[PDB]
C-alpha cells in the first residue's frame, strides 16, 4: 500500500523523475475532466454549448 | 569636452522644433448665452471665454 | 574536494542561498525579502510581454492597450499580473518596512540607507507605469506630479518645462515615461543586490533583538522551503486578486481615453499613493507641501539617529510598542483620508493625522525611549 | 446639488463568485445594440470576430457584418468606395468627428460604449437605473434642452430615454418591457467591456482546486523538514 | 464651472476656491487665474496670444 | 514609593522575564557592550550564553516557561552594569583627553 | 556574518534532535496549537487593537459627520 | 403592454420606510408651494425616497423577470 | 520652418507657406476647412 510503492518508486531517482511526469500527465488529464464537469455544472443552463445543441 | 556633451543631452532633452510652432489664434464669443463657459485649446491647455 | 566551494560562481550561490548562517528564530515577517524578489521578476518578465504588445504613443497607447486586452491571447491575465503585481509588491515592501522598523534593524545604517534610496526608485518607477495606460488619472497624475515638481523656485519651471518634452503632457512624455519605467527596475535589481551585499555582510536579526551568534542554522534547506511557502501564499493572493475581483482595487476611472479638457471630479492616486498625496492637501501651502512630503521619506532616513533606547527591538518595550500601533493606525489614517473628496472633517482630521504622524515620530519614540532608559535603571 | 446617489444591488446572473453570463441574453443585448443604441453611441473596439463564438454561430455573423456596408480602400483610383465587410471590420461609427457629434447634440459627446460598465462609479446596475429611473424634478428647472435623471453627476442627462415599451419586439417570445431590454442591455456591456468574464471564472475555479490540493501538502513539507528545530532539546553541563 | 461655495471655478484637486472672476478663498492656491494676452476684433473675435 | 510599583508591574509586563531571561540578557551591542560582554568571568559568561539558547529556542517554538520558572524581580541579579559603567567612563575619558 | 566556525565560544552544551522521519508530521495541531493562539491573542490585543477602535471611531465618525453636513438641504 | 417593472414599483412602495419618504416628499411640495419663489427646491426628499424604494425594488424584482 | 533661417527670413517662407492650401481639419460644425498655415505644415502631397 505504502511499502510496495517505496519500493518501486521512491529509491532510485530516475523512476522517481518518471513517476512525477507520468502523475502529472494523468493529474491533467483528470482534472481538466473534474474542472470542465464542475464549472459547466454550476452554469447549467446559460453556456453556449446547450444554445449551440439548439441550432 | 564633457560639460559640452552634457549640454547637448540635457538640450536634446529640451524641446523640440515643431513643439515650439504655437502660436496665435481668434476666438469668437458670439455664441455663448448668458452666464456660461466656453473652452478652446490653445498651447495644450484650455482656453475659458 | 567539493564542486562548490572551489567555482567562482558557487561561492557566491554558497555565501547566499546554501550556507548563510540564518538565524533560528525569524518569524513570517521575514518572508518578505524573498516575496519582493519573486515579486521584481514577476514583474519583470509579465512586463516584458506587455512591452512585446506595446505602442506607446499618445494617438494608439490606448488603443494597443485594449488590443492587448481583447485581441492578444492571455494578455487580459498578464496585464492583470502586472497591475496587481504591483499592488501587492507595495504591500510587501510595506510590511518589510513595517518589519525593520519594528523589531529594531534601523541599526544598521548602510543597509537601511540602500533601502530608502530603493524605496525612492520603487515610487517613482511605479508611477511612470501609472501614467503608462494613458487614461484620464493617468493624465491627470502626470500633470499634477510634474508641477509639484515645479514647485520649487529657482529650479521648477525651467525643470518642468525640460522633462515635459514641451510645454504640457505631449508624446515626448508619455515615450520618456515608457522608456524610463522600462529602465528603472533593473536599477532596482542592482540596488537589491547591494542592499543584499551589505546584509551578508552584516548579518540578520531576529525577533528578539539578542544577537544570535551562537544558533545559526543554514538557509537551505529550512529557510528555502520556507520562503517557498510563502511565494505560493502570494501568488494565490496575487492570482485570486486577478481572477475574482480585478477591479476592487483599480480605478474605476482610468479607462476613459485621454480627454485633455474634463478634469474630473474624483481624482485619486492608485491605492498605495494615498498618503503622499494625503499630507500634500492637507497643508495649504505650495512649497511646504511638497517639502512635507520629501521631509516624510527623510524621516525614514532619519530614524537610525534616533535610536536612544537600550535593548534592540520593540518586543520587550511596550509603551513604545503601544505607540508604533498608533503610527500604524494613523498611516492607515493617512491612507483613507486620501483616498476621499475634501470638505471640512476631512480638513480636519488630515490635518490632525499629518500632525501626528510627525509626532509620534520625531517625539514620541524618543520620549518613550528615554521613559524605558529611566524605568529599568539604567 | 452635488447629492449624489449609489445605484442598488441587483441580483445579476453573474453577481456570483463562480457564475457566468447568459449568451442568448448577449444576444438579445447586441440584437438591441443594433437596432437601438448604436444611432448615437460608439463601441469601436468591439469587432464582429468576437461575436461569433460567444453568441451567435459563424453564419448570421456574416450577415450581420453583410447588413451594414462600411468602407475600403483605393480600387487604383483613389475613390474609397463601399465594402460590404466580411468580418474583421470594428462596429460602424456613426459620427466621424467629436465635433460631428457634439453638431446634432446638446453638446453632449455621446461616451463610448466599449467600457462604460468599467468607467462608471457602479457596475452595470448603474446603468440599469440610468436607463430606468427616468423621472420629474420636483421645482428645479433647468434649460428645456436636457432631461432629468437622478443617477447622475449633475442630475440632468442630454438623453433621450431610448426604450418606451415594445420597439423592438426581437426574434422569440419575449416581448419588450422596460426590463427586459434593460437586463440585455447591461448583460451586452458587461460582455463588450470584459469579453473573458468565462474563461476567468474557469481558471479561477481550477486555481481554487489547486490551492485547495498543494496548500496542505507543500505547508507538510515545511512542516516535515522543519520537525527537527521544533524538538530539539537542550542542557547545560559546566564542568 | 458654477461651484464651490462662491458660485464659481472649484479646482476638484486639492481644493482651490476661485469664483466666476477668479479669485482665490481657500486653498493651495498661490495666485489668481492666468490672464491671456486677449484683443478685441471688431464684431464678435478676439485674438488670443 | 509607588514607582517601584511602576518597576515591578513593567519588568512583569515588559516580556524578557517570561522566557528566562535576566536584566542583562537583552541589552543592545554597539562596542561599548562588546567589551563589557567580553570582560565576563567563565561562570556567568557561560550561563549568559545558555540562557540565550533557551531563549532563541523558546521564541522559535513560541512557547514560555512555565510559571514555576520565570525569572522574579526580587532575584534580579543585575552583573553587567559595573562593566558597563567602566566600559562608559574610560571611553568618556579617552574621549575627553582628545577633546583637550 | 561571516561561515561558520569562527563565531561564538560555547561550554558544556548538549543538543539533542530526533530524526524527522521518526516523529510525527503535526504533534498535536488541535489540543496546543489552540491554547497557544489563544494565549499569543490575549497578550497582544491590548497592544495592538485599542488604537484600531480608534480608527474604527474615526471612519463611523467622519461618516456620520459628512451625512450630517449634506442630509438637511 | 403588461410592464413588470411598474407593477414591482407600484406594489414595493407599501413599506414603511418608504411610505414616511412619501410623506416627506409631500411636506416639502407644501414648504416650497408655502415658502414660495424661493432657493431651497426638494432635493433630499427626493433622493431618500428614490433611495428607499429602489432598494426595495432591488430586494424582491428578479424573481419575476 | 525648416527654411525659416537656412535659405529664406521669417516672413517670405510664412508667405510661401500661405500661398497653398492645407484642408485642415473640424470646425465647431466639424466637415473640414482649408487653411493658409504658417509653418506647421509639411510640403503638401501633390497626390493622395
Ligand atoms: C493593516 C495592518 C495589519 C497589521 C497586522 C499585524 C498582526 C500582528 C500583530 C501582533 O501580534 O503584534 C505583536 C507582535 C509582537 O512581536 P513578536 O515578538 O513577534 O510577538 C510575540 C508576542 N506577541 O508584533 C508582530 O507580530 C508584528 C509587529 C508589526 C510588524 C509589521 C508592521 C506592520 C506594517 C507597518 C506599515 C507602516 C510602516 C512605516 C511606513 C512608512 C512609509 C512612509
Ligand atoms: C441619441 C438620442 C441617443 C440614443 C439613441 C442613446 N443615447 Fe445614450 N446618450 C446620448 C447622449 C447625447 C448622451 C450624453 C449625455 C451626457 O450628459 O453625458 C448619452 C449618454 C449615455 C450614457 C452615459 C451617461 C453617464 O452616465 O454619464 C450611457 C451609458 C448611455 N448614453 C447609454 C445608452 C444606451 C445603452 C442606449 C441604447 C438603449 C442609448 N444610450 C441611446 C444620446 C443617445
Ligand atoms: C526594493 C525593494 C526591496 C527589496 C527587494 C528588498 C530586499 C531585501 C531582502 C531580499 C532582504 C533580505 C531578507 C530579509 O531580511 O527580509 C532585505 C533585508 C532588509 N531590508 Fe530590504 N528590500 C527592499 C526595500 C527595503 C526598504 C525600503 C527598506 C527600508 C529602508 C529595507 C530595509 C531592509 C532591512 C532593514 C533589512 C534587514 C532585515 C533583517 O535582517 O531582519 N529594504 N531586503
Ligand atoms: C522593467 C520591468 C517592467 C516592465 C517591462 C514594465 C512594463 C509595463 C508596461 C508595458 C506597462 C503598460 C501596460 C499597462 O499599463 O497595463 C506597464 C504598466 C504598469 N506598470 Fe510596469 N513594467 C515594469 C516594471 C514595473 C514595476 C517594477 C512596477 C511596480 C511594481 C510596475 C507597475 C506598473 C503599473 C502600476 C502599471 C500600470 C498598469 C495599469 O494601469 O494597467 N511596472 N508596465
Amino acid at each position: 500500500l505504502t511499502a510496495r510503492l517505496y519500493s518501486l518508486l521512491f529509491r532510485r531517482t530516475s523512476t522517481f523523475a518518471l513517476t512525477i511526469v507520468v502523475g502529472a500527465l494523468f493529474f491533467e488529464r483528470a482534472f481538466d475532466q473534474g474542472a470542465d464537469a464542475i464549472y459547466e455544472h454550476i452554469n447549467e443552463g446559460k453556456l453556449w454549448k446547450h444554445i449551440k445543441h439548439k441550432y | 569636452a564633457a560639460k559640452n556633451v552634457v549640454s547637448q543631452f540635457v538640450s536634446s532633452m529640451s524641446a523640440s522644433a515643431d513643439v515650439l510652432a504655437m502660436s496665435k489664434i481668434e476666438i469668437k464669443l458670439s455664441d455663448i448665452p448668458e452666464g456660461k463657459n466656453m473652452a478652446f485649446k490653445w498651447r495644450g491647455k484650455p482656453l475659458f471665454v | 574536494i567539493n564542486i562548490r566551494k572551489t567555482h567562482p560562481l558557487m561561492k557566491i550561490v554558497n555565501n547566499a542561498f546554501i550556507d548563510l548562517p540564518a538565524p533560528s528564530n525569524i518569524s513570517s515577517w521575514w518572508n518578505f525579502g524573498s516575496l519582493l524578489g519573486i515579486c521584481l521578476i514577476l514583474q519583470i518578465l509579465t512586463g516584458l510581454f506587455l512591452a512585446m504588445h506595446y505602442t506607446p504613443d499618445t494617438t494608439t497607447a490606448f488603443s494597443s492597450v485594449t488590443h492587448i486586452c481583447r485581441d492578444v491571447n492571455y494578455g487580459w491575465i498578464i496585464r492583470y499580473m502586472h497591475a496587481n503585481g504591483a499592488s501587492m509588491f507595495f504591500i510587501c515592501l510595506f510590511m518589510h518596512v513595517g518589519r525593520g522598523l519594528y523589531y529594531g534593524s534601523y541599526t544598521f545604517l548602510e543597509t537601511w540607507n540602500i533601502g530608502v534610496i530603493l524605496l525612492f526608485a520603487t515610487m517613482a518607477t511605479a508611477f511612470m507605469g501609472y501614467v503608462l495606460p494613458w487614461g484620464q488619472m493617468s493624465f491627470w497624475g502626470a500633470t499634477v506630479i510634474t508641477n509639484l515638481l515645479s514647485a520649487i523656485p529657482y529650479i521648477g519651471t525651467n525643470l518642468v518645462e525640460w522633462i515635459w518634452g514641451g510645454f504640457s503632457v505631449d508624446k515626448a512624455t508619455l515615450t520618456r515615461f515608457f522608456a524610463f519605467h522600462f529602465i528603472f527596475p533593473f536599477i532596482i535589481a542592482a540596488l537589491a543586490m547591494v542592499h543584499l551585499l551589505f546584509l551578508h555582510e552584516t548579518g540578520s536579526n531576529n525577533p528578539t533583538g539578542i544577537p544570535s551568534d551562537t544558533d545559526k542554522i543554514p538557509f537551505h534547506p529550512y529557510y528555502t522551503i520556507k520562503d517557498i511557502l510563502g511565494a505560493i501564499l502570494l501568488i494565490l493572493i496575487l492570482m485570486l486578486l486577478v481572477l475574482f475581483t480585478p477591479d476592487l482595487l483599480g480605478d474605476p476611472d482610468n479607462y476613459t481615453p485621454a480627454n485633455p479638457l474634463n478634469t474630473p471630479p474624483h481624482i485619486k492616486p492608485e491605492w498605495y499613493f494615498l498618503f503622499a498625496y494625503a499630507i500634500l492637501r492637507s497643508i495649504p501651502n505650495k512649497l511646504g507641501g511638497v517639502l512635507a512630503l520629501v521631509l516624510s521619506i527623510l524621516v525614514l532616513v532619519i530614524m537610525p539617529l534616533l535610536h536612544t533606547s537600550k535593548q534592540r527591538s520593540m518586543m520587550f518595550r511596550p509603551i513604545s510598542q503601544c505607540m508604533f500601533w498608533i503610527l500604524v493606525a494613523d498611516l492607515l489614517t493617512l491612507t483613507w483620508i486620501g483616498g476621499q473628496p475634501v470638505e471640512h472633517p476631512y480638513i480636519i482630521i488630515g490635518q490632525l493625522a499629518s500632525i501626528m504622524y510627525f509626532l509620534i515620530i520625531l517625539v514620541m519614540m524618543p520620549v518613550a525611549s528615554i521613559i524605558e532608559n529611566n524605568l529599568l535603571k539604567w | 446639488s452635488d447629492l449624489e446617489l449609489h445605484p442598488p444591488s441587483y441580483p445579476w446572473s453573474h453577481r456570483g463568485l463562480l457564475s457566468s453570463l447568459d449568451h442568448t441574453s448577449i444576444r438579445r443585448g447586441f440584437q438591441v445594440y443594433k437596432q437601438v443604441c448604436s444611432s448615437c453611441h460608439s463601441m469601436d473596439y468591439v469587432a464582429y470576430r468576437h461575436l461569433v463564438g460567444v453568441c451567435y454561430t459563424e453564419d448570421e455573423a456574416k450577415a450581420l457584418a453583410e447588413e451594414v456596408e462600411v468602407q475600403d480602400g483605393p480600387n487604383e483610383d483613389g475613390e474609397m468606395f463601399m465594402r460590404p465587410g466580411k468580418l474583421s471590420d470594428y462596429f460602424p461609427k456613426p459620427y466621424p468627428n467629436p465635433e460631428a457629434a457634439r453638431a446634432a447634440n446638446n453638446g453632449a459627446l455621446p461616451p463610448d460604449l466599449s467600457y462604460i460598465v468599467r468607467a462608471r462609479h457602479g457596475g452595470e446596475d448603474y446603468v440599469f437605473s440610468l436607463l430606468t429611473g427616468y423621472c420629474e424634478p420636483p421645482r428645479v428647472s433647468l434649460r428645456e434642452g436636457l432631461y432629468f435623471n437622478p443617477y447622475f453627476p449633475g442630475q440632468a442627462i442630454g438623453m433621450a430615454p431610448p426604450i418606451y415599451n415594445e420597439v423592438l419586439e426581437f426574434d422569440d417570445g419575449t416581448p419588450a418591457t422596460m426590463s427586459q431590454v434593460a437586463k440585455d442591455v447591461c448583460t451586452f456591456l458587461r460582455w463588450a467591456a470584459e469579453p473573458e468574464h468565462d474563461h476567468r471564472k474557469r481558471m479561477g475555479l481550477k486555481m481554487l482546486l489547486m490551492m485547495g490540493l498543494l496548500l496542505p501538502l507543500v505547508y507538510a513539507m515545511k512542516r516535515h523538514k522543519w520537525s527537527v528545530l521544533k524538538s530539539r532539546k537542550l542542557a547545560y553541563r559546566p564542568p | 464651472a458654477n461651484a464651490g461655495d462662491f458660485g464659481g471655478y472649484y479646482c476638484p484637486c486639492h481644493g482651490s476656491h476661485y469664483d466666476a472672476s477668479g479669485r482665490i478663498r481657500k486653498g493651495p492656491a498661490p495666485l489668481n487665474l492666468e490672464v491671456p494676452s486677449y484683443e478685441f476684433t471688431s464684431d464678435d473675435m478676439v485674438i488670443v496670444g | 514609593k509607588w514607582l517601584e510599583g511602576i518597576r515591578k508591574w513593567y519588568y512583569n509586563a515588559a516580556g524578557f522575564n517570561k522566557l528566562g531571561l535576566m536584566r542583562d540578557d537583552t541589552i543592545h551591542e554597539n562596542d561599548d557592550v562588546k567589551e563589557a560582554i567580553r570582560r565576563l568571568p567563565e561562570n556567568l559568561y557561560n550561563d549568559r550564553v545558555f540562557r540565550i539558547k533557551r531563549a532563541l529556542d523558546l521564541s522559535m517554538r513560541q512557547q514560555i516557561l512555565p510559571k514555576e520558572q520565570w525569572t522574579k524581580y526580587e532575584e534580579d541579579k543585575f552583573y553587567l552594569e559595573p562593566y558597563l559603567k567602566e566600559v562608559i567612563r574610560e571611553r568618556k575619558e579617552r574621549e575627553e583627553w582628545t577633546k583637550k | 556574518g561571516r561561515q561558520f566556525g569562527h563565531l561564538t565560544r560555547v561550554r558544556h552544551v548538549i543538543t539533542y534532535s530526533l530524526s524527522p522521519f521518526e516523529q510525527r508530521a503535526f504533534p498535536h495541531y488541535f489540543s496546543k496549537g489552540i491554547p497557544n493562539v489563544l494565549r499569543r491573542t490575549r497578550a497582544c490585543i491590548l497592544r495592538v487593537a485599542p488604537p484600531f477602535v480608534v480608527f474604527y471611531l474615526v471612519y463611523t465618525w467622519g461618516t456620520q459627520e459628512f451625512e450630517k453636513s449634506k442630509r438637511k438641504n | 403592454l403588461v410592464d413588470p417593472l411598474t407593477t414591482v414599483r407600484e406594489q414595493c412602495e407599501q413599506l414603511e420606510k418608504c411610505v414616511k419618504a412619501r410623506e416627506r416628499l409631500e411636506l416639502c411640495d407644501e414648504r416650497v408651494s408655502s415658502r414660495s419663489q424661493t432657493e431651497e427646491d426638494c432635493t433630499e426628499e427626493l433622493f431618500d425616497f428614490l433611495h428607499a424604494r429602489d432598494h426595495c425594488v432591488a430586494h424582491k424584482l428578479f424573481n419575476s423577470l
